[PDB]
């Protein structure tokens, strides 16, 4: 059997479960007057490699490779007919993803048990991108079946690769962080709708019986967004389903006059030039001279 | 302090309201033609008049995995059925993608690699109803508001993809209500019972 | 000056290092999906039951140059075979172009101007395998993983076109690592040998 | 010099003509890249004492990187469109003429895409993603031309033009 809802369960029960014990705990904490060792290790167990100390790189950078992995396995599960049997134990498949996802579920347990807020760290962007990553492959090995579900999602990792840049040192000027930024929010929205709009045609309307499906692959889907948003829009490719016309709208809507009429850009495209150098580089051996004043 | 993300739960809140209603009317306009559609047809008492072959051949697509796409004939069976509700003859068809796929023929076998297994198919689903010519009367569905001609053995949608397709979002909706009111207590109540330390 | 113009030689040398590593991306991803189906075919051991023709007859298209479409009837002959490695029977075909082409017959001609030319070639073709029926066993490449029905004398693309195609944004990638070594060479040891006139 | 634009478009024009005569078998590769030997007729122009006024001379060095980049990138297409896919042992090609692919390039940057003409073949689809990307916001989205349309009137005259036999006057001070 095609058992899709038992893996989608697995991320709605554990984001929206979570946020109830949340705010019970809470409200119960604060009724609780009307009624009438584990707070210590939280700051160093982790904190003290997560981010920002000298050698924290490894709980940002690697989570950011790792999670470029996981995109990459998703686009190689993309490229098959849904029904294949070879690729699914003793070659690299789930068990290596698998391997990533762990490392996940670790990364959001410390991240958790760091959070100085709990409620607002639970329905913080990246717990929710999580949330619709993680738990669903724990159900594809307990039922051993592999699933090309909401994993795209993962492609909003890319978010914060401007962080990476400035830990390495790559990037040192701010307008360049900034622009940085903006063109990884692009790419990773570009990648994140295709693939909503890959499962949505690949998985026809339910009003029809699911019969009117198109099967384009990702990669299709890809491409007919940026022929969308730069309104060339060929019609080689559209999107047959009625779901598909319905995000299309909305990716149209949005993505014109909402994501797009920014005006950063036409401020930052000079970035490289409204600053004017660094420091000299004092070579050895050559001699050297500073002038200033009035200097016209 | 707590302020500072909490209303992030209020808008969420609202999200899932408004997502929740917004579904609802979106699944309600694409639904219901269909749905009508597939309600407005009665269920009736049905009995064979005769089964037999017109002749005419026709043709089916046999795919062989991996967007194979060879083909092969099939013979075109028709049944005929006494009506209990119009008491007028009718043609019987399996469902309505059948119908739809070939409405001249009764039946269409599972499109095989070679002729003579589809006409072997045709033949063993032909002589099962030539033992049930009048003998043994079942239920038919049938459309007389709009194509009085014809009757079906089944629906052409099953009930759990609608009822499924609509609890869904009346659920965020309440997921969405229930949400904002724990807000609206760990907010106020929040205060009113910390206010007094 | 030379520092004026060798960063140049950096920019480039990054170029050729970044076209190469996305290059192997790019390549890897549409190559893998064929590659793996071509390879999940497997090679096992076959002789031919019988040879014959099922009457059917076919059209193909005959190019008489220069976008001259005209098109030409064949005969539909079938062979089928004994399988080493599912002991069951299946049919063959000369190739996957072949099968995808025309899935209900072992072989196609070389579409020919004149019927009787496309006849001729199909008996040319069939009496060898009147021959080949059970004397000297051929290896054959099977499926069972998705298409068990049928069975191939050749796989679907040649390997040297596959490693053809990834050596060399390989080798751009090195090409382009070994020219940013040649520079910071030329920068450093440069300046390090001519400091000391 | 010998990574400079020019000696690139060389290495890739040159040698292959003497490959050609060597096996005395004619070859349609890369060699529309000589397209790209137009970016400097705004040379040419001034050299020929043609173009004498510099806006004018920017306005024409802008319109000729237009022109070769726009037959330029038609040559590509051209090339990757006529061979097909490697993956698909090159059967899924198209057989566009170089002139479908400049009308092609042009129905694509202006943003009208009748989808009359279109690339079919994977390699096809990578390079006008690129293109189109690359085209709109980085190559277009300049703002020279809007500040060198008015370049014709943001000068005001060369010298007069001092005929034979007409008497001549000059004026100036404050002149209202
Ligand atoms: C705010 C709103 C969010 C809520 C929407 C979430 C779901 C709302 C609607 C949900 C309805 C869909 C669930 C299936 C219906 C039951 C049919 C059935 O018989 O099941 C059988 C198997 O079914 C299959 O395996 C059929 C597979 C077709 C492709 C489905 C993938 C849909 C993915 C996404 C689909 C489009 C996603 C649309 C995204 C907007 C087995 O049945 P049984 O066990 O014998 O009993
Ligand atoms: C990088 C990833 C590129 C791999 C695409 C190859 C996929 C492929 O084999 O053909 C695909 C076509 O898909 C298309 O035609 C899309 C063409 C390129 C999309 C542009 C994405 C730019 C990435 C932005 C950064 C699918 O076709 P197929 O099913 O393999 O072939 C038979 C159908
Ligand atoms: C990374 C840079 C170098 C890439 C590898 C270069 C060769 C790799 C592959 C090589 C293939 C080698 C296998 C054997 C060839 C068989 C020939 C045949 O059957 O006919 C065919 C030969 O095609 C042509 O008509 C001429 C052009 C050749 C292919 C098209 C250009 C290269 C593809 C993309 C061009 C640039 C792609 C840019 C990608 C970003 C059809 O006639
Ligand atoms: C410079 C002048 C070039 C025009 C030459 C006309 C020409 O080549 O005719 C040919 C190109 O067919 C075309 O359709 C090419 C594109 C048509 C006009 C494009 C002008 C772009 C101007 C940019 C400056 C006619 O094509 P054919 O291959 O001879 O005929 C076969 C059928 N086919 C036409 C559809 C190809």
């Amino acid at each position: 059997q095609r058992m899709w809802w038992a893996f989608l369960a697995s991320s709605m029960v554990t984001f929206f479960g979570g946020l109830f014990i949340i705010l019970l705990w809470r409200t119960l904490k604060y009724l609780w007057t009307v009624c009438c060792w584990m707070t210590s290790v939280k700051d160093w167990a982790g904190v003290m490699i997560s981010a920002q100390t000298l050698t924290g790189r490894v709980l940002v950078v690697l989570v950011f490779a790792l999670s470029i992995g996981a995109l990459v396995i998703y686009f190689i599960d993309s490229s098959n007919p849904i029904e294949s049997c070879q690729n699914f134990y003793k070659d690299f498949t789930l068990q290596i993803d698998m391997a990533f996802n762990v490392f996940f579920l670790l990364y959001f347990g410390l991240r958790f048990i760091a959070a100085n807020d709990k409620l607002w760290f639970w329905l913080e962007v990246n717990s929710v991108v999580d949330f619709f990553t993680v738990p669903p492959v724990f159900v594809s090995v307990y039922l051993n079946r592999s699933w090309l579900g909401l994993r795209f999602l993962r492609a909003l990792r890319l978010i914060q690769f401007s962080e990476i840049l400035q830990f390495l040192n790559i990037l040192k000027t701010s307008n360049s962080i900034k622009l940085v930024n903006l063109l990884s929010i692009f790419i990773s929205t570009w990648l994140t709708a295709a693939g909503f709009i890959h499962l949505v045609e690949n998985s026809g309307d339910p009003w029809e019986n699911f019969q009117n499906n198109q099967a384009l692959t990702y990669w299709e889907c890809v491409y007919l967004l940026m022929v969308t948003m730069s309104t060339v829009g060929y019609g080689d490719v559209y999107a047959k389903t009625t779901l598909g016309r319905l995000f299309m709208v909305f990716f149209i809507l949005g993505g014109l006059a909402m994501f797009a009429s920014y005006v950063p850009e036409i401020i930052e495209l000079i970035g490289n030039r409204k600053k004017y150098g660094g420091s000299y580089s004092a070579v050895s051996g050559r001699k050297h001279i500073v002038v200033c004043g009035h200097i016209t | 302090a707590l302020k500072a993300g909490e209303d992030k739960s209020i808008r969420l809140g609202l999200f899932l309201i408004i997502s929740g209603v917004v579904s609802l009317f979106i699944f309600g306009f694409c639904w219901l033609s269909p749905a009508l559609q597939d309600l407005q047809a009665t269920e009736a008492n049905c009995t064979v008049l005769s089964v037999q072959q017109i002749g005419e051949v026709f043709e089916c697509t046999f795919t062989c995995g991996a967007d194979c796409r060879g083909t092969s004939q099939y013979p075109c069976v028709q049944v005929y059925v006494n009506n209990s509700e119009s008491n007028s003859r009718a043609l019987l068809h399996s469902d309505e993608h059948q119908l739809l796929t070939n409405p001249k023929c009764s039946y269409i076998p599972p499109c095989k690699r070679e002729n003579q297994k589809n006409l072997e198919s045709v033949m063993n689903w032909q002589q099962y109803w030539k033992d049930e010519i009048g003998s043994q009367p079942f239920t038919c569905y049938f459309n007389q508001h709009q194509r009085p001609d014809d009757v079906l053995l089944h629906r052409t949608h099953d009930e759990i993809v609608l009822l499924h397709c609509f609890l869904w979002p009346l659920v965020t909706f309440v997921v969405g209500v229930l949400i904002v009111v724990l807000t609206i207590c760990a907010k106020s109540l929040a205060v009113k019972a910390e206010a007094m330390k």
